[PDB]
């Protein structure tokens, strides 16, 4: 690696992988926290060309090794060649978009950077597995199955204590990056005894528990679903105008006001903060990813028309604090 | 004044080593990942753990600050040691109390006040939630051995007294009492001296 004797700091940060930290330290004008974030590993994920390796194949390439023992120690050869080999694959079925040392040599760098502080050249395989699941591109209810499955047991069993790991393991990526104190911090505790109070203190978790646990944002994992959201997002055009940089049509997000008529907002407009003179950004807005259909657009219509008659201010937040659950679309 | 002075000198020290832009979130996710806020506050800590945690905020700082206005990381890293050794060792020994390093950090942490009095008012209370007299003198202390190096510690200097001017001896603190104290247009010396750095540092800012 390399030492910084005057910061005395100890860096593994590949070339490629500086230049998009880099990157990232540049593109952190979003104020938002996990908005921010999100756009930071959507930029981690296409730069290091993984969104075309499919789950089924992750599956393979779990079981192919025979790597079940998720407490034993990983050394840097077994991970190396079991690496190497599943990019040698992909660029079989990928020779146009996989370059195999390149490849392999920035995902060793990145789990290294994330995990791997401590400079010993070991990890614990779960670790090394969420992680690879996490920033692999696939479905939603796919990934959520197959990570209980890997932490429960034949039975289908999740303790406290497997929880814990997980939930240590997830917000290892925002300690990376440096704002998991956004999250709660390290500590994972306050999600244990959430966790708990809905499942009224029960002995035991189970999959479809944990399910809708998570499916009412929880607190720690909004980085989850928002990733995929802007995932969905990405390619997506509305039939609308910027009201602020007169963009037309707007490519990505929408947002749409709520005590205003005929006001929609880019998504760069939004987390910049294009300050026009004579309305705020401190008001109620409607986030939309996917195109909008007309009912929609009426029942915006009737809620504004309401609104205009729930007038002094019933209530206010000027600070922002976290403004990142802004509404559900409900696909 | 002389308390406008201290004031204002505070704001700019702030102002030029961007105190006022940490979090005390950051501060105590700092502190759990170098495990100091489990240690007792009286178990002091060599100089190499205090840099290394100044370190580590700076970066966990500048890793969320954008590319936009490049800052001197090592400059403002040496000026906060030095800050901080002149502060709370002035004798130049080389150990740094815990108890003291968390004040410090508490008190140049930005952000909301209310949020840094409830903090203070937490770290205060003992296990029953109740603020301890003596936690309160020993902060009244630190804060005014603080106000010395910044060449006005006789309009804030260490009185066992400051503390029974601002509330009862035999009166429990809890946090209502405590934030209107603070908050109140008659605060005690601590409290306007708070007051009066968070005006300070809004007029420098802005
Ligand atoms: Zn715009």
């Amino acid at each position: 690696y390399y030492i910084n004797h005057e910061t005395q700091t100890t860096c593994w940060d590949h070339p490629k992988m500086t230049e998009l930290y880099q990157s990232l330290a540049d593109l952190n004008n979003v104020r938002f926290s996990a908005y921010r974030t999100a756009m930071k590993l959507r930029r981690l994920q296409k730069a290091l060309c993984l969104d075309l390796l499919s789950l089924s194949a992750a599956c393979d390439a779990l079981d192919q090794h025979n790597l079940k023992q998720n407490d034993q120690p990983m050394d840097i050869l077994q991970i190396i060649n079991c690496l190497t080999t599943i990019y040698d694959r992909l660029e079989q079925e990928h020779n146009n978009l996989v370059n195999v040392p390149l490849c392999v040599d920035m995902c060793l760098n990145w789990l290294l950077n994330v995990y791997d502080t401590g400079r010993t050249g070991r990890i614990r395989v779960l670790s090394f597995k969420t992680g690879i699941i996490s920033l692999c591109k696939a479905h939603l209810e796919d990934k959520y199955r197959y990570l209980f499955k890997q932490v429960a047991s034949s039975t289908g069993f999740c303790d406290q204590r497997r929880l814990g790991l997980l939930l240590h393991d997830s917000i290892q990526i925002p300690r990376q990056l440096g704002e998991v104190a956004s999250f709660g911090g390290s500590n994972i505790e306050p999600s244990v005894r959430s966790c708990f109070q809905f499942a009224n203190n029960k002995p035991e978790i189970e999959a479809a528990l944990f399910l809708d646990w998570m499916r009412l944002e929880p607190q720690s994992m909004v980085w989850l679903p928002v990733l995929h959201r802007v995932a969905a997002a990405e390619t997506a055009k509305h039939q609308a105008k910027c009201n602020i940089c007169k963009e037309c049509p707007i490519i990505g997000f929408r947002y749409r006001s709520l005590k205003h008529f005929n006001y929609d907002i880019c998504q760069s407009c939004f987390f910049s903060g294009r300050v026009a003179k004579g309305h705020k950004m401190h008001y109620p807005m409607v986030e939309y990813c996917t195109p909008t259909t007309s009912g929609e657009d009426v029942r915006d219509f009737a809620k504004v028309l309401k609104n205009k008659f729930r007038t002094k201010r019933y209530f206010a937040k000027h600070p922002r604090m976290g403004y990142l659950p802004v509404q559900t679309v409900l696909e | 004044l002389s308390t406008y002075r201290t004031a204002c000198k505070l704001r700019f020290v702030q102002k030029k080593c961007n105190l006022h832009l940490v979090d005390i979130w950051n501060v105590i996710e700092a502190l759990r990942e170098n495990a100091l806020n489990n240690l007792d506050p009286n178990i002091e800590l060599n100089v190499a753990r205090l840099e290394a945690v100044l370190s580590t905020i700076f970066y966990q700082l500048n890793k969320r600050m954008p590319t936009t206005h490049q800052i001197h990381v090592e400059q403002s890293i040496s000026l906060l040691l030095n800050f901080l050794l002149a502060a709370f060792d002035p004798e130049g020994h080389g150990k740094i109390s815990v108890f003291a390093v968390k004040m410090a950090l508490a008190t140049l942490c930005g952000g909301k006040i209310m949020d840094k009095l409830r903090y203070i008012f937490s770290m205060i209370s003992d296990s029953s939630g109740v603020m301890v007299y003596g936690r309160y003198d020993q902060f009244l202390r630190e804060v005014l051995k603080l106000p010395t190096a910044v060449f006005e510690g006789p309009s804030f200097g260490y009185t066992e007294q400051s503390a029974r001017s601002c509330f009862s001896q035999q009166k429990k603190v809890t946090l209502n009492g405590f934030l209107d104290t603070l908050m109140s247009d008659p605060p005690p010396q601590c409290l306007v001296w708070l007051p009066l750095l968070h005006r300070l540092a809004n007029v420098e800012n802005v």
